[PDB]
């Protein structure tokens, strides 16, 4: 969709559902977290919430 | 125990998306999936077992099969943790003025650009921050 400037969470909305922070279209790369509890990658990155995430974001 | 799946180039994000879906629908023990722009042709898939991934990719379009061996979460960490210059910092241009030292004068946290006053010879140069490395810090 678009990607939140703060947390990188992917959404279509102009404000992020997780925290109401502005989202941009200029985002790159993708991390899909299916299970936060059991993902070592999500641990490292520091994602509590399951969902799609960009890897880089800019305005 | 992170695996690596050989896909068609430029279809990594597409396929990741469907991998996520099939894995939730079919209840396979797939925990995260990673597609980096730098890692074209490959979608990294984190999973309990190789079988999960073989079941995941079974009949997947544009997927050419799984690479042997695992990759460790040590090796992926660069891709999962990607600046911080200040006006007055001296930098070297690393990408037309390669090798040139310069003082920073305006830092654009928005366009993610940086405006530079070269040491050599006459006009301000603006560059993406990507294209410059810090040398001195003030
Ligand atoms: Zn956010």
């Amino acid at each position: 969709p678009r990607a939140c400037l703060k947390c990188k969470y992917l959404t279509n909305d102009e404000i992020c559902p997780i925290c109401h922070s502005p989202t941009s279209e200029n985002w790159i790369g993708l991390l899909i977290v299916i299970n936060p509890e059991k993902s070592e990658i999500a641990k490292k990155a520091g994602i509590d919430i399951k969902g799609k995430y960009a890897l880089s974001v800019k305005e | 125990m992170i695996f690596a799946v050989r896909t068609m180039v430029g279809q990594e994000k597409n396929i990741a998306g469907l991998m996520a879906s099939r894995a939730e629908k079919e209840q396979l023990d797939v925990y995260s999936i990673l597609a980096s722009e730098s890692l074209k042709g490959y979608v990294l898939v984190e999973a309990e077992t190789k079988g999960d991934v073989e079941e995941l990719i079974k009949g997947m379009p544009r997927v050419r099969g799984i690479v042997p061996g695992t990759i460790a979460i040590e090796e992926i960490e660069p891709l999962l943790t990607p600046e911080n210059i200040e006006k007055g910092d001296v930098v070297e241009i690393i990408a037309p003025f390669k090798g040139e030292r310069a003082k920073v004068i305006r830092v654009d946290k928005h366009k993610e650009e940086v405006t530079l006053e070269l040491e050599n010879a006459p006009i301000p140069i603006t560059l993406p921050v990507e294209g410059v490395k810090i040398v001195s810090k003030h």
